[PDB]
């Protein structure tokens, strides 16, 4: 991290990482920030993913 | 389906939706089972929609709920339904080109 | 006449599919007021549900 | 003028006990003159020389329905607390599992729904009352009605959980 | 058209300063850097105050009334606004460092804490007229013998209570005559005193240190003079009082740490409420409420503001903003939000209206350079220095695809399909273009023939060419589909940093480092004409520089550029404090925007007072961070040649001012630009700037209500868009009837039709009237949707505007209603039994 | 600058003196008219049980053990207009006489009555926490009378074109809080008139369809092609 910042963030970034993520089914709107708002009321998994 | 279609409450012939009113938990858990796998379609959902129709009307919804095994299937095939609704709804709002076609026919005289 | 058909033929199938979700989306519902579990406090009640969700697992890159 | 409030004979002896936290904030706090009438088994509030009787008595009347002290001082200040009660009234089948389900097991349904409702009950064998504000007892009193008519505990549950939610809401 | 004003600030919703309620507590009023915003919570809306302080301002208050706000920056120039006409009132310098400003709660009087005096002040009706003195000194009363941190005023606008950094805390009458109720001092704390508050009644005095106690006094007897009757603790070891506010009325003391925890307490029984974090900065405020259900809670260093209701549980919003780091932005293909791309390595997703972010995106772990649009809103790709470009599904809220190349090369650019298809991306160091399929993942092809970093990429909208623009002084022409693969380069004067594409795909406009933009037709591949804009460009004086602002050669060229939607404009702003418009035909500045008046920022003054230019450097380059009164700020964790790193603290420089990205609004008129305050964000408004359209003498709002009263409804509607009044266009438009609503329509003349159009999109999105808005989209979509047609790019923003509401409030109403259809049908027509 | 002069000639349609236009509440009764207030209200009624599901934080608050229980009650003396803060005014069912609410007072009085529109402003008036909680307790168990007159007070409410949205969205409160009653005992003879009438007068609420259906389908069509 402080050599990234010494070095004004001009990099060579890190190799490759295919890794493994895990997400459970919620809906969007409590995948979202709290505010009075929404903006999708759709589920986080695909029906092909249920 | 297809001759219910072409002849003319009931949506196969009244004998067909009765003998699928009354058959029992197992029959209608695997019908609902390949309804369930038809309905991933776009082509076959149609059959499967109107097989959950006149399940849904034909038997007791308590009774529908209480099997055990159908809730496993209904979660499996709400959202398949909802992408044909969108699809439908797309479709029947894409539509009606045909009537801007007719206002500008009218307008052309 | 092709438009008058044609868009009876296309409502007339979204009138089940419509039905068909509320319908279904009834009888989950009423299965889970029947036996779905008891917890009135939010936290335990949002892990609960995070707890029994529904995962798949995805192979991302980094 | 006064007031005579009858202690009956299972809430007696809590009340000599206890009586020393109960007489103070009636003799002191209120200026009522407050006697125990050992014959009749009555608790008189009269008023001295020097609109609070009601307060009193309403005090007394809590205590003697089968609200505790805290309970009974709460209803005593707190000018936003009312008390309802009612009998079931909706014998083995209906009477004698239906204050069952209000209770649960170790009363776990009554604790949630004074938690849920920020209400608290006293359930007696079918005398129910409830201590809370107007919209609380009103909530309380709804969910109680509901599981003595029949309701599934999912249902109840859940009307619980929003009922705590929206009624602690802001807008 | 040229006539934009500033409109919003979207970003960052705190920076520095006090949060304030309303009275009726719907709006809160959040100090950002030295604008002021107001976010409506309830009408979800907001919007920021025109007028700018010289620098970051440090207190806000506004009288219950609601009728007028007085700010007062970091160095006591107060600025009175009219808080309803939205227009500054009075502009007066206090000398020194003003810690609080307090109205009266009869709103009569203010007092504010200028170094160690308590000045009371009396405040200026709104009714009265602009004096040249329009305050009135009531007093000024010097007892604290340090700098006071706070005031309070009691229930009564009688007695104000006091407390500073001398550990006392002392009461003040505000008239002479009770002088001798409140004469006392309150001592006893062993560190700064931070709050001072009465009880409901005015009876106990709670007075909270920065180590930790707070300390009950009453009247009582040990005569009757102010004892100490109980001292309780928050034993919060590490962490001290950081902000600390009292609601007398529920009894509620809120208070916020240095470690990011608060804790509410119910106060005279001191019982612990509630504790929870807002992160791991120090809360720097904590507002309440008038009726204390809201607490809203500002830290400085993140940007972030709270608002929570402590009875239930649970955040009404939990927002952050980016100062200074933000790389792009992008418009939403209707104009209703605006993607931030920022570089502590996130996607932002800013609702215009309402001013707060919904959805944050936050899977790059390097600067995010880049946001684009694709599939009509569906898809969002971003491209950062972690060396990946990636998609982002704006319905599922995933990012579902991710690409690299084969070389790890940090990527500056992007640019996607139409038919999105492909994406495609640039970097500064490899001097190819990454071109990826988006439906397999894989690596299509990488473009070769740039001899230089490949600054700039766009596709063309409509013939779907690729041009790319780089340093080697380049711009260059892909045709990438069918069987070509055929490379046009276009040299040009000077190294090219910011290309832009017109809507048709027919020209392209580049900037270059001399200071110019170019115009190029893309087909037959020569220049149509360029502007010349190096000397409309303000370009400040740093302090850190030993060379004038004239001879800079710094900020005098524009990084980034965009073209308007009908085509004949060009936005375009850079490194210095000037954004500037442009309409291409003419090659002419329509307008220049000083985008900061800040002194806090670099880069905005051309002209350094010379009073702070000492016999050895000058003053502002001096460093009094060892003056500071605790550890946190004292310390000095800046490595030291970092320039646009990351965590501000590690540049040791002030923050310059420029502009990274600008964009037009693609449905209403508007652009917004990515400066380092915030998204700026320009609108015109059709209620001011009387711009008549042909108007002859007889055309008059006498002669439109004459019309209408004797129903001749289409010269009625003609006559109003000749006077462009926006009144006289909506009430002509409410007063024609739906029996001839489709005659009007066809008769409109075909120069008043992007008027009328427009006029509906923008009435359209906010009206209720959602049948007749319908009715008249229906009826000119019927009587002239061929015109349109064959005319795109002058209906390009309107149409946009158009179906911005029928997809955004119709279609939610028509869903509603269909699902109320289908479960009617299905409870009525099953079988409900046991 | 700070008012706005009025632009009416001196010598020696006050809004059109003022510059202004206040756009009339509903051009015709047989025109739909959502609600004068914010677009987002139909949808944080909709889906206030997700949206406060995410407004939660993370993990539970550090509150003490000797709190007062009423402490939302036990306030002093900016005074609080929450349904909860609800007085009631001046022999047993779900409300007594001297215990009923504002709500289900004046649902009873319209039910008299037969006009509804004082139970409609009440309900257009306060905010979504108390249209929920004034909903999902609506006394639906041994004769079903407070849920027909809702029903057929919301009938009278969208038979008259405005708040429509509002009234929409009522209605699938009502069917997601006792739609499963409503299920139960469905053939039910006044329950399934109630539903009959509000289904006679929503049928013809595809105006709206058709017309958004018009719109978008060539809006689409002329700006693309």
């Amino acid at each position: 991290y402080k050599l990234d910042v010494l070095s004004s963030v001009h990099f060579v970034p890190k190799p490759a990482s295919t890794s493994l993520e895990i997400r459970v089914e919620t809906p969007t709107i409590s995948m979202e920030d709290a505010q009075p708002l929404y903006m999708s009321n759709a589920s986080s998994l695909a029906p092909q993913e249920i | 389906l297809g001759e219910s279609r072409s002849r003319q409450e009931v949506i196969f012939n009244e004998e067909l939706d009765q003998a699928i009113s009354i058959l029992n938990d197992e029959q209608l858990i695997l019908l609902m089972k390949r309804c369930r796998d038809w309905n991933t379609n776009a082509k076959t959902h149609t059959i499967a929609q109107r097989t959950i129709r006149c399940i849904l009307m034909h038997h007791n919804i308590a009774k529908l709920s209480e099997i055990p095994g159908m809730v496993k299937i209904v979660d499996a095939i709400i959202p398949y339904t909802q992408r044909h609704f969108t699809r439908v709804d797309n479709l029947v709002e894409q539509s009606y080109i045909l009537d801007y076609a007719l206002v500008e026919m009218d307008k052309l005289f | 006449r092709v438009k008058t058909e044609l868009r009876s033929a296309l409502k007339s199938t979204e009138d089940d599919l419509g039905f068909n979700v509320q319908g279904l989306k009834f009888v989950k519902q009423q299965w889970n007021l029947r036996h779905n579990y008891e917890f009135v406090d939010e936290y335990d009640q949002q892990e609960k549900e995070s707890n029994s969700a529904r995962k798949r697992v995805f192979g991302t890159v980094i | 003028e006064s007031r005579k409030i009858m202690v009956p004979p299972h809430r007696m002896t809590p009340l000599r006990n206890s009586w020393t936290k109960i007489y103070p904030p009636l003799v002191e706090h209120l200026k009522l003159q407050v006697r125990m009438n050992l014959k009749t088994k009555s608790v008189e509030l009269r008023t001295n020389p020097k609109g609070a009787l009601q307060k009193g008595a309403d005090f007394i009347k809590a205590f003697t329905l089968g609200f505790d002290l805290d309970d009974s001082i709460a209803l005593l200040r707190l000018d936003d607390l009312y008390i309802e009660t009612f009998e079931v009234k909706d014998t083995g089948d209906h009477l004698s599992r239906a204050i069952g389900r209000i209770a649960g097991k170790d009363g776990k349904t009554k604790f949630a729904i004074e938690n849920a409702t920020r209400t608290r009950i006293v359930l007696a064998d079918s005398k129910i009352h409830i201590l809370g504000g107007f919209t609380h007892i009103r909530m309380a009193r709804e969910s109680v009605v509901s599981l003595i008519l029949g309701s599934p505990p999912g249902k109840v549950y859940g009307n619980l959980r929003t009922v705590a939610s929206r009624l602690k809401e802001r807008y | 058209k040229s006539d934009f004003k500033f409109s919003n600030l979207l970003g960052t919703v705190y920076r520095q300063g006090n949060i304030t309620f309303s009275d009726d507590g719907k709006q809160l009023l959040s100090p950002v850097g030295n604008r002021v915003s107001v976010f409506d919570l309830i009408n979800n809306k907001s919007f920021t105050f025109e007028y700018e302080h010289r620098k970051n301002i440090a207190a806000i208050d506004l009288n219950k009334q609601g009728t007028l706000l007085i700010s007062i920056d970091e160095d006591g120039r107060a600025i009175l606004v009219n808080f309803k006409a939205r227009n500054v009132l009075h502009h007066f310098n206090f000398k020194e460092k003003c810690s609080a400003v307090k109205f009266s709660p009869d709103g009569r009087l203010f007092a504010l804490a200028s170094g160690r005096f308590l000045q009371i002040w009396k405040t200026p009706d709104v009714n009265k007229d602009r004096q040249f003195a329009p305050f009135v000194r009531h007093r000024v009363h010097a007892g604290h013998f340090q700098d006071i941190t706070s005031l309070t005023w009691s229930q009564d606008s009688r007695f104000i209570l006091t407390t500073s950094k001398d550990l006392s805390a002392k009461i003040w009458s505000v008239d002479s005559e009770e002088k001798n109720l409140a004469a006392t001092t309150f001592n006893g704390h062993r560190d700064y005193v931070m709050g001072a508050f009465f009880s409901h009644d005015q009876e106990k005095i709670y007075t909270v240190s920065k180590d930790g106690a707070v300390f009950v006094w009453e009247f009582t007897k040990r005569k009757y003079s102010w004892r100490i009757t109980k001292k309780h603790f928050f034993y919060a070891n590490q962490a001290k009082v950081k902000c600390v506010t009292f609601h007398p009325a529920t009894r509620l003391l809120a208070v916020g740490f240095t470690s990011g925890e608060f804790r509410l307490y119910d106060l005279p029984d001191f019982t612990l409420i509630q504790q929870l974090s807002m992160g791991q900065n120090p809360v720097n405020t904590v507002s309440v409420n008038q009726t204390g259900e809201w607490l809203a809670f500002g830290s400085s260093k993140l940007g972030q503001l709270l608002v929570y209701e402590w009875q239930s549980e649970s955040y009404i919003l939990k927002q952050q903003g980016h100062f200074d780091s933000t790389n792009s932005l992008a418009y939403s293909p209707d104009g209703s939000r605006v993607v931030t791309a920022s570089e502590d390595g996130k996607i932002k997703v800013w609702d215009i209206t309402s001013g707060f972010c919904l959805a944050t995106f936050e899977e790059h772990t390097s600067s995010v350079t880049a946001v684009q649009f694709a599939k009509r809103g569906q898809v969002m790709f971003s491209s950062s220095l972690d060396g990946t470009v990636r998609a982002w599904d704006l319905i599922r809220y995933r990012n579902f695809r991710t690409f690299t190349g084969t070389e790890r090369i940090q990527f500056n650019c992007l640019a996607v399909d139409p038919s999105g298809e492909v994406v495609c991306a640039g970097s500064l160091d490899n001097f190819d273009i990454h071109v990826w399929s988006v439906q397999t993942g894989q690596l299509l092809d990488a473009l070769s023939g740039h001899e230089g970093p490949v600054s700039c990429l766009s596709f063309s909208q409509e013939n779907s060419v690729l041009a790319s623009a780089s340093w080697d002084k380049t711009i260059r022409i892909w045709s990438i589909f069918g069987r070509s693969q055929q490379v046009e380069p276009i040299e040009v004067y000077s190294d090219v940093l910011a290309l832009s594409m017109r809507p048709d795909g027919k020209e392209v406009a580049v900037s270059t480092l001399k200071g110019q933009i170019s115009i190029f037709n893309i087909e037959d591949a020569k220049q149509v004409g360029n502007i010349d804009c190096r000397k409309d460009i303000i370009s400040g004086r740093f302090n850190q520089d030993r060379f004038t602002a004239k001879n800079s050669e710094r900020s005098k060229f524009f990084t980034t550029i965009h073209y308007s939607f009908d085509g004949m404009a060009i936005v375009a702003g850079g490194n210095n404090n000037s954004i500037c418009l442009y309409d291409v035909p003419n090659e002419v500045l329509l307008k220049r925007f000083i985008v900061s008046r800040n002194m806090a920022l670099n880069g905005t003054l051309e002209f350094l007072n010379s009073k702070k230019m000492t016999e050895a450097g000058s003053l502002d380059l001096i460093d009094d961070a060892g003056e500071n009164s605790d550890l946190e700020d004292r310390i000095d964790n800046s490595l030291p040649g970092s320039q646009r790193g990351g965590d501000l603290s590690t540049r040791k420089m002030r923050p310059e001012v420029r502009v990274t990205s600008v964009q037009f609004s693609p449905t209403a008129n508007a652009f917004a630009a990515a400066s380092t305050e915030g998204l700026l964000i320009y609108s015109t408004n059709d209620t001011i700037l009387f711009d008549p359209f042909d108007l002859d003498v007889d055309v008059t709002p006498h002669s439109t209500v004459e019309a209408l009263r004797e129903k001749q409804f289409l010269n009625a509607l003609v006559m109003a868009f000749r006077l462009n009044e926006e009144y006289l266009i909506n009430k002509v438009y409410e007063a024609i009837p739906i029996k001839e609503i489709p005659l009007v329509a066809s008769n409109i003349p075909a120069i008043y039709l992007p008027r009328i159009l427009k006029f509906i999109g923008d009435f359209a999105i906010e009206s209720q009237h959602i049948e007749f808005n319908l009715i008249w989209i229906k009826a000119l979509l019927s009587a002239s949707g061929g015109y349109i047609n064959e005319h795109k790019y002058l209906f390009s923003t309107a149409m946009r505007s158009i179906q911005r509401f029928i997809v955004r409030v119709a279609k939610e109403v028509v869903n509603t209603t269909t699902d109320n259809k289908y479960t009617y049908r299905f409870l009525v027509s099953t079988d409900g039994s046991m | 600058q700070f008012k706005t002069v009025s632009t009416r000639t001196i010598d020696e349609l006050n809004d059109i003196d003022f510059n202004t236009y206040t756009s009339l509440e509903q051009i015709d009764k047989e025109l739909l008219t959502l609600s004068i207030g914010p677009r987002s209200k139909m949808n944080t009624l909709l889906h206030l049980d997700v949206i406060r599901k995410r407004s939660k934080p993370k993990e539970a608050p550090k509150k003490s053990e000797k709190l007062p229980f009423f402490l939302q009650l036990s306030g002093e003396k900016s005074v609080r207009e929450g349904i909860a803060h609800e007085t009631p005014e001046e022999f047993k069912v779900t409300g007594r006489l001297g215990f009923e609410s504002h709500f289900t007072k004046q649902l009873r009085e319209g039910s008299q009555s037969k006009d509804y529109s004082s139970l409609l402003a009440t309900l257009i008036n306060f905010s979504p926490a108390a249209v929920d909680l004034e909903i999902r307790s609506l006394n639906s168990f041994e004769p079903f009378d407070e849920i027909v007159w809702f029903i057929d007070a919301l009938t009278q409410g969208l038979k008259s074109n405005k708040n429509f949205e509002l009234y929409e969205t009522f209605m699938s409160l009502l069917f997601k809080a006792h739609g499963d009653v409503i299920h139960a005992n469905n053939k039910n003879q006044d329950i399934a008139s109630a539903l009959q009438n509000w289904e006679d007068v929503h049928k013809k609420e595809d105006r709206l369809d058709d017309l958004v259906k018009f719109c978008m389908g060539v809006a689409a069509f002329v700006t693309t092609a």
